[PDB]
């Protein structure tokens, strides 16, 4: 989760046909998604999108 | 446009309801076989004198009423009315919970004047068929309550609407099975 | 009409020669069906073998082939000729099937002796119900049913204390059973022998005390399930044979799972001369205190089963292969 | 009455969900089908908890 | 071809041992053990045959 | 038309995910508890099935060891009776039916171009209920009395409160019921993914034969499993309470027999059609020829869908309670579609280029076995022949050529076939061939002469026999070859274990070369969502046209017998 | 599913025809290898077996009327036609395993015929089914 983000349940199909899952980053991203990996902090990380009140 | 296409959850639930119908194929088979050789020696007639046909009609209309209210609740979900769904589902829960109490009371008043599982083949066949249906009705009521407490926490998107529509499918199936089961037991004898 | 000798022997696959005209018909049908089945199997296997020895990868390299040769997928003309052929085969086979099955399932053979077979856990019990006046004790048609012993069963229909759950009858209504005068009872250490005449139409009446059993005689090439309350189950409890052609002792087994000692309830058929059988019946009728073995000795037969032996009941014995008595 | 979270659709020649048809091939998203993901890490309101042990 | 013939001969001798061993122990518990012996023998023979029939038409090459 | 996209500069390749050799601690422990991926679920669904195979087959050896010689050497009547009950049950419901859904969970979403199954959390429930049912059923052995001892058919009134008392008989009922929920929970979402979740351009008639077979099985399993649950809950209601539904005095015996066999034979054909599909996948790829009579196969599979429902009392010819002409004829019909789809296999191999890898070896070693199994099936379908053969030992030989035919030969074929797809590694060929030859010789040896003994008068469920019967040499031969059959799993287990972590790495998305299914257009293994890109589907073989463009005109021009004159037809608007 | 709704009519009409043949042939034919009279298991369960196929067939038929031409149902469709969202699939959940454990508890409850065990197993099953459905609904923790 810290490396890639919350696994949202939105399986989009890209124009090429690649099935991709939408990931919600909890941290800043670099250039094109791929979030900067947040270091472990000894606390509970959210795992679902409802845990962020969505 | 958005290129509309079949509801996946609805098709999944219909395919589930089909198999639940063959579950009652077994029960109906057991009832009809026991009826066939019960008529043979003229013993069936004596056993069906324990039936309260008028009382079984009142609960029937109650269950049919529950179905109609259920449909009204679903008519409210298509339009995103949270409160329309909330109201009619509560009335359906109330209507469907008095069927179970009503059905339960019939059992209590039936074992009082002779008919039990361990008393006749008729008794065993009556309670197997009507008992499993009662379990299904309880399951349906619990489905309603969980849908009610599901739309209490979530934001009521089409996802919650779909959940409500499929639970209504289950309820309609249950009451249709009852309609078919009441004719078999109380009318055809 | 079996095909030839040794070949005919091969086609049987250990099927008993059969001692009954019914068995003969079934045997013939079986032999011919196997002749056809072997042919079809040979063709199918032949094609599977040619797939190995003819159509190969680097078999097709000497000829400068390559890959993807003749990529056909739909031979419509040869597709409606290979659907029809199995249909014709199965129809012509079914004709003979229904033709043959009519012989055995017929109930109009005019039997001259009826036997009441009663299967229980775990043995057999035979009783001579009717015997034709010809091979009878006196000449009047033998009528084997017990007056008071059967009427006591007929009275088990209702429980004196309130218990009539099964369609207003006692749960333990043992009235479908038939009790007779001349009865051979099989003990755990005495194989029941049913004595029958030769060249006579026999009828068998099957019922079970408790659970489903199966009256199987390998020499008859026939078996039938005996069911408790056969009428309620809507199973025909009666089957008949034209005659028995052979003379001797023939095994019979229970070919239906019925509890533990299922492998251990075997009976014997002793087919004896007509006159001899009559004499047997006379002796056992006039001596109601006698035993089956004594009656068998009376007519010069072996007193005990020759094709079968009782099993030794001791569990922790038989380890050395000595399981007979 | 129409729920705030109900997707903003024209009530003319179009229905978002009925008994048997829908707009997606699969289950509708429980966080709004019209919600665009992912979002900035700020909107999630997740506070990465800096911790130091000893 | 090398491994094959060795496996065939070993299997054959084990199987022969088993067949011989059955005859002494009549209908005892040891008949089961002798059955295991012949089964192992037959297994080894078929293993030898299988390796023989693989080095004839191989489908995997050593890199 | 085709709408060729512009050549984008920079596009290199997908990630090409790593094979299964390199797994770290904790990478699988909690993942498998909560997984909803059909890939991992299918893998564990197959593994569990094979575990139960090994466990349930050990019972067959104990049975087979006892029958070596007359007399009770180590096993009793009670222990022998409950040993074929649990052998026939674990092998049919704990190995057979699951292994069907394992090949269904893995490759069906991968064959239609779906990202996932329709109900990911439901098939995850279908796996966990089946295992629980299995564990519940086998708890009978942990009771002093033992497991259920009535057979796998639980006939009445042998299986009532009076006869066969003890908690093992309840455990059997309940375990069967539970394992039957897993089958319907899996059939729900094997039927709705086909409807809903399909790749652009994959029409219903572009789907492989495998998916058509699982389609038909799904609709066929929805109407049989509930019926069994109803019948078994009727028996439990009779046993636990004081119900009289199954008393002999009102049907009871026949009632159960009808109710059981009505699902008895449909469950039998839920074990055959998917494996016919598996074989129908393997033959075309190794023959470099398309699946002969594709629509023919569709119609054949659809026929067996409907016909299988009308043939159930051919299992009870000797009861003397059923209409012999009706069921005798109906059974003769169900051999006709099988014959059709069996000629189609020969047609596919006809004048092909066959390479003999392990999958093709297994598939061909299948047809030779199942053929004889089915041949002696039409024997039993005629009542004049079934009178002698019913409830006997010829029957035992018959349904071991068809069960051990389909669920073993074709299952193993499927394992060798799809192993590179599932794991990114390949199985040892030499060990695969050793396994095949062992399991082949060891099977035919143990089951051929089984026919002969059954005809000469040995019935099936017999703990013991007498020396004065002649069934000594035959039992001895069968036992010897059965112990050989039991050893064949040693190469299989070693192959699977070794090759899982050390097998040769797959570096191409189609290791078998000429794969023509949508699963062979992806990396080995696929990247968690089945597809890093999706091709154009224009026929039933999208991966073949993808890999071999130079022959797309050849596979259309000579696909038909002749009179094909559309290549010279004017264009449409 | 254009063709899916249609192919169910095949089995439906087949089983409907067999069920009516079965009833009439079993109650009016005396074979000698059986008795005469309608069989009440092969009749009810084969009439109602056709019912399942009819139900599914009719439902899919009504559904397929009011669906547009989907790319998966189009013979010459580009891969880029379905480019969009394929709805919501659950990534993971522990509740399937739990509720299998719950059905196992009720199963053994019925086996041993212990009332407390049946009752606990029943309410241990309601809980897990409820949690399965409310998994993505559990509100953000309010302090
Ligand atoms: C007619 C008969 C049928 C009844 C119809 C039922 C329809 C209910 C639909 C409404 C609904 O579910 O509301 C959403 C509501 C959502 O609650 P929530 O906001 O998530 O509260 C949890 C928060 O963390 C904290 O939020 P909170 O502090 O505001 O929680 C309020 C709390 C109030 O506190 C309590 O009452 C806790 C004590 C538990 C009751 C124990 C009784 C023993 C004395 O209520 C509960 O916890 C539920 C207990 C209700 C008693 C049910 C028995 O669901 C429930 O909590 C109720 C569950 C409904 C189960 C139905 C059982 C009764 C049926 C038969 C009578
Ligand atoms: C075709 C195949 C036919 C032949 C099958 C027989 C040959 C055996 C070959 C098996 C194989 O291919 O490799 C196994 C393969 C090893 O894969 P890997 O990538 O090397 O994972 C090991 C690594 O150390 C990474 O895993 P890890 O060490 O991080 O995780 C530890 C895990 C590693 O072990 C497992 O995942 C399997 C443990 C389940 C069986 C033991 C019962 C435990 C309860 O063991 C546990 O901690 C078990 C606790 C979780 C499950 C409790 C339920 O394991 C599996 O694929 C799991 C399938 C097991 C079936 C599910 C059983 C469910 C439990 C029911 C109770
Ligand atoms: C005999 C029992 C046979 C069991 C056979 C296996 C069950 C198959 C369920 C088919 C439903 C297909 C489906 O849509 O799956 C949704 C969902 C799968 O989750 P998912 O795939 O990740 O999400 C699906 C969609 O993506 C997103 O869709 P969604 O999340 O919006 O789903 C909306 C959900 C919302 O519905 C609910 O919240 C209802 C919750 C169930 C009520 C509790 C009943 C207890 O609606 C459904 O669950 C679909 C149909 C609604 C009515 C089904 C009621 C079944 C009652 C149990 C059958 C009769 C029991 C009598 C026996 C008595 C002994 C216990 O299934 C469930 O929620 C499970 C509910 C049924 C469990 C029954 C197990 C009972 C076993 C008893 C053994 C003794
Ligand atoms: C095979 C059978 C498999 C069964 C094993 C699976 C059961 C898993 C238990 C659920 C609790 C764990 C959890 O929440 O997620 C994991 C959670 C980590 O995930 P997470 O990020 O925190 O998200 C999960 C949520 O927080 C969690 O969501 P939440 O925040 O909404 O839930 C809070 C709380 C709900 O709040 C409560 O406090 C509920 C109060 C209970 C109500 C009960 C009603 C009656 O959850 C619970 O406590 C539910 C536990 C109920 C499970 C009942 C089913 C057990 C099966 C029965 C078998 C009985 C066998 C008898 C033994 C016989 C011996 C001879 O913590 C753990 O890792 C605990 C691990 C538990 C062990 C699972 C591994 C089992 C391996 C066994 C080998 C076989
Ligand atoms: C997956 C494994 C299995 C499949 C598939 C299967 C399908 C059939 N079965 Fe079966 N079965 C029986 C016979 C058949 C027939 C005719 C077919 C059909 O599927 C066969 C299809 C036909 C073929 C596979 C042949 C294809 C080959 C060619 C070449 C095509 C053309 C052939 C033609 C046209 C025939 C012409 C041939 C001639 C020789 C004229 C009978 C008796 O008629 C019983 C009950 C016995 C009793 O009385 O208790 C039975 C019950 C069972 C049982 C349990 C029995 C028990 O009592 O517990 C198992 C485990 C089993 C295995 C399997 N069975 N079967
Ligand atoms: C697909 C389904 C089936 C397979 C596979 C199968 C395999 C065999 N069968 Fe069978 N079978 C019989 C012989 C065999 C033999 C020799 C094998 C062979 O394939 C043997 C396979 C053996 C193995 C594959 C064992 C390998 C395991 C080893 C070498 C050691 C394992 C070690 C450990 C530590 C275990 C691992 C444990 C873990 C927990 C991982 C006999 C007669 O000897 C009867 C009738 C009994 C009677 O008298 O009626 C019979 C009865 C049946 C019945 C009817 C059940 C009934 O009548 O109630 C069915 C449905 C059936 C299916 C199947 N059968 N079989
Ligand atoms: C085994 C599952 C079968 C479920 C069938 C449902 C039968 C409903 C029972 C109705 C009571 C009949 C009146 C009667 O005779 O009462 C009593 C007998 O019946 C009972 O005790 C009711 C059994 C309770 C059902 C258990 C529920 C099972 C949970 C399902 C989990 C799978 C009268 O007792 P008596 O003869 O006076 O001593
Ligand atoms: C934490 C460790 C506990 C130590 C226990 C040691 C293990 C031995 C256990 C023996 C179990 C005996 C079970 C038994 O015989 O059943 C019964 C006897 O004992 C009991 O009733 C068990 C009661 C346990 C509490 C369940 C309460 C349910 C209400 C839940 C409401 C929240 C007999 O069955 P019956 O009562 O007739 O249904
Ligand atoms: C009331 C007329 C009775 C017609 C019944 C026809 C008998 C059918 C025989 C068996 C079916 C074989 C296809
Ligand atoms: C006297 C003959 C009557 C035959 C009636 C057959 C009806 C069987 C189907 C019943 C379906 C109930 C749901
Ligand atoms: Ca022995
Ligand atoms: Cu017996
Ligand atoms: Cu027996
Ligand atoms: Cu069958
Ligand atoms: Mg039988």
């Amino acid at each position: 989760v810290l490396e890639h983000g919350i696994e949202t349940g939105i399986i989009k199909q890209m124009p090429n046909g690649a099935f991709i899952e939408v990931h919600q980053p909890l941290g800043p991203v670099d250039d094109h998604g791929h979030p900067i990996p947040l270091p472990y902090a000894g606390a509970a990380v959210p795992k679902q999108m409802n845990q962020l009140g969505y | 446009a958005a290129l509309n296409r079949p509801n996946m959850v609805s098709v999944g639930t219909i395919v589930f309801l089909s198999q639940e119908l063959m579950f009652f194929a077994g029960l109906f088979a057991m009832y009809f076989v026991s009826r066939a050789n019960g008529l043979a020696n003229g013993s069936w007639g004596e056993q069906t004198d324990h039936l309260n046909v008028p009382y079984a009609l009142l609960i029937t209309v109650i269950l049919v009423s529950s179905s109609v209210t259920c449909q009204f609740g679903v008519f409210a979900a298509e339009r995103g009315d949270v409160y329309g769904l909330r109201k009619w589902f509560l009335v359906t829960i109330i209507l469907g919970s008095i069927f179970v109490i009503g059905q339960g009371y019939e059992y209590i008043t039936l074992v009082g004047h002779g008919l039990t599982i361990q008393s006749s083949v008729y008794g065993s066949a009556f309670f197997i068929t009507t008992g499993f249906h009662a379990l299904h009705v309880i399951a349906g009521v619990m489905a309603f309550v969980v849908v009610l407490m599901r739309i209490h926490k979530s934001k009521f998107t089409p996802a919650q609407a779909t959940a409500a529509m499929v639970v209504s499918y289950y309820w309609h199936f249950v009451d249709v099975v009852w309609i078919g089961l009441f004719i078999t037991i109380y009318f055809i004898q | 009409a079996p095909p030839g000798g040794v070949l005919g022997d091969f086609l049987r696959m250990g099927w008993p020669d059969g001692i009954t005209p019914e068995a003969v018909a079934m045997g013939n049908f079986w032999s011919w069906v196997w002749v056809a089945a072997w042919i079809i199997g040979i063709i199918m296997w032949g094609l599977f073998l040619t797939a190995i020895f003819a159509w190969g990868a680097k078999r097709a390299e000497k000829r400068g082939e390559g890959e993807f040769p003749k990529q056909l997928q739909y031979n419509v003309p040869l597709e409606l000729v290979l659907t029809i052929v199995p249909i014709i085969i199965v129809m012509v086979l079914f004709f003979f099937t229904v033709q043959t099955q009519d012989k055995v399932t017929a109930l109009d053979k005019n039997p001259e002796v009826t036997v009441d077979v009663t299967a229980y856990q775990w043995n057999w019990k035979f009783g001579y119900s009717e015997i034709d006046g010809s091979l009878a004790p006196g000449g009047q048609d033998y009528q084997g049913s017990d007056p008071e012993r059967q009427a006591a069963a007929e009275a088990s229909k209702k429980d004196p204390s309130g218990d009539n759950p099964i369609h207003g009858n006692s749960k333990s209504d043992v009235s479908y059973l038939e009790f007779n005068r001349i009865e051979t009872l099989g003990t755990t250490d005495e194989i029941p022998v049913m004595v029958l005449p030769v060249n006579t139409p026999i009828e068998f009446n099957l019922a079970s005390a408790d659970v489903a059993h199966s009256f199987w005689v390998p020499e008859f090439l026939f078996k039938r399930d005996a069911y408790a309350h056969p009428e309620a189950n809507k199973s025909q409890r009666v089957f008949q044979i034209e005659e028995i052609t052979e003379e001797g002792a023939f095994v019979g087994r229970c070919a239906e799972m019925c509890g533990t000692y299922h492998a251990m309830m075997n009976f014997e058929l002793r087919v004896v001369d007509r006159d001899s059988f009559a004499e047997y019946i006379s002796f056992r009728d006039s001596n109601p205190d006698a035993t089956n073995a004594q009656a068998l000795e009376h007519i010069g037969q072996a007193p005990y089963a020759t094709s079968t032996s009782p099993f030794v009941s001791d569990r922790t014995a038989t380890r050395d292969g000595e399981n007979t008595q | 009455f129409v729920d705030p979270a109900w997707p903003e659709h024209n009530p003319a020649d179009g229905h978002v969900v009925t008994e048997l048809i829908s707009k997606v091939a699969g289950a509708s998203s429980p966080w709004g089908d019209d919600k665009e993901f992912p979002v900035s890490a700020e909107e999630t309101g997740y506070v990465h908890p800096y911790t130091r042990i000893n | 071809m090398g491994k094959s013939f060795a496996l065939l001969v070993l299997g054959a001798i084990i199987l022969a041992g088993g067949v011989w061993y059955t005859i002494e122990v009549g209908y005892s518990v040891m008949a089961i053990v002798a059955a295991l012996i012949m089964a192992a023998g037959g297994g080894i023979i078929t293993w030898g045959l299988a390796v023989a029939a693989d080095v004839n038409s191989p489908t995997s090459h050593k890199i | 038309m085709t709408a060729v996209a512009p050549r984008v500069d920079g596009h290199v390749a997908p990630q090409r995910p790593e094979p299964t050799g390199h797994a770290r601690k904790g990478s699988k422990a909690w993942l498998m508890m909560t997984t909803t991926d059909h890939k991992q679920l299918g893998i564990m669904y197959i593994i569990m099935s094979f575990s139960f195979f090994f466990l349930g087959g050990l019972m067959a050896l104990l049975i087979r060891a006892e029958l070596f010689t007359p007399g009770l050497q180590f096993l009793s009547n009670e222990q022998f009776n409950q040993l074929f009950t649990m052998h026939g049950t674990v092998m049919l419901l704990l190995y057979g039916t699951p292994i069907v859904w394992g090949f269904a969970n893995y490759v069906l979403p991968l064959q239609i171009g779906a990202p996932d199954v329709a109900f990911p959390r439901l098939n995850a429930f279908g796996f966990w209920i089946t295992t629980v049912g299995g564990v519940a059923m086998l708890t009978g052995f942990l009771t002093p009395g033992g497991a259920a001892d009535f057979g796998w058919t639980m006939y009445s009134p042998l299986s009532d409160a009076i006869h066969s008392p003890g908690l093992g008989s309840d455990m059997w009922i309940v375990g069967v019921g539970a394992t039957g929920i897993g089958s319907v929970a899996s059939a729900i979402n094997m039927l709705t993914t086909i409807l809903c979740l399909r790749a652009p351009g994959m029409t219903m008639f572009r789907m492989p034969i495998f998916t058509w077979n699982i389609f038909v099985v799904s609709v066929l399993a929805l109407l049989i499993f509930p019926l069994l649950l109803a019948a078994a809950l009727g028996v439990l209601y009779d046993r636990k309470l004081g119900g009289h539904l199954y008393d002999p005095a009102n049907g009871g015996s026949l009632l159960w027999q009808h109710l059981f066999w009505f699902f008895g034979h449909p469950e039998v054909y839920v074990l055959a059609l998917p494996f016919f599909g598996i074989v129908s996948e393997i033959i075309p790829v190794f023959s470099r020829k398309p699946m002969f009579g594709y629509v023919g196969l569709i119609f054949a599979t659809l026929s067996i869908g409907a016909l299988s429902m009308a043939v159930w009392a051919h299992h009870m010819f000797v009861t003397g309670a059923v209409l012999l002409p009706f069921f005798s004829f109906m059974t003769f019909l169900i051999s006709v579609p099988t014959g059709v789809k069996f000629f189609n296999w020969v047609g596919t191999m006809w004048k092909g280029h066959i390479t003999w890898e392990t999958p093709m070896i297994w598939s061909v070693g299948f047809m030779a076995t199942f053929l004889f199994g089915g041949l002696t099936g039409i024997m039993l379908a005629s009542p004049p022949l079934d009178f002698h053969l019913a409830d006997s030992y010829f029957l035992i030989a018959h349904f071991h050529y068809t069960l051990f035919g389909t669920v073993v030969f074709a299952s193993c074929a499927g394992v060798y076939f799809w192993f590179p797809k599932m794991t990114g590694r390949m199985m040892d060929e030499r060990l695969g061939k050793i396994h095949f030859w062992l399991t082949f010789v060891g099977f035919h040896g143990t089951f051929l002469i089984q026919h002969w003994v059954g005809n000469m008068g040995m019935p099936r469920r017999y703990a013991d026999y007498l020396d004065s019967d002649g069934f000594t040499i035959y039992n001895q031969i069968s036992t010897v070859f059965s112990f050989l059959l039991g050893l064949s799993v040693i190469p299989f287990i070693w192959n699977v274990f070794k090759s899982w972590r050390y097998g040769e790495l797959v570096t191409v998305d189609d290791p078998w070369g000429y794969g023509n299914s949508l699963e062979w257009a992806t990396s080995c293994p696929p990247p968690r969502h089945n597809f890093a890109s999706l091709p154009r589907i224009r026929s039933e073989r999208p991966a073949f046209e993808l890999h071999y463009p130079h022959m797309i005109e050849r596979m259309r021009a000579e696909a038909h017998t002749g009179h094909h004159d559309d290549i010279n037809a004017p264009e449409l608007g | 599913m254009k063709s899916s709704a249609k192919l169910m009519y095949g089995p439906t009409v087949f089983m409907a025809a067999m069920a009516v043949i079965y009833i009439f042939a079993t109650m009016h034919v005396s074979d000698g290898g059986s008795v005469k009279g309608v069989e009440w298991v092969g009749s009810v369960a084969l009439v109602l077996s056709a019912g399942l196929t009819l139900m599914l067939g009719v439902y899919l038929h009504f559904t397929e009327v009011r669906v547009d031409v989907l790319p998966e149902d189009w013979e010459e469709a580009e891969v880029a036609d379905k480019a969009g969202t394929l709805g919501f699939f659950s990534p993971s959940s522990i509740w399937p395993a739990a509720m299998s454990g719950a059905v196992g508890f009720l199963a053994f409850g019925v086996v041993y015929f212990h009332y407390w065990m049946i009752a606990v197993g029943l309410m241990l099953l309601i809980f897990t089914i409820t949690k399965l459905n409310l998994q993505y609904g559990v509100p953000k923790e309010k302090h």
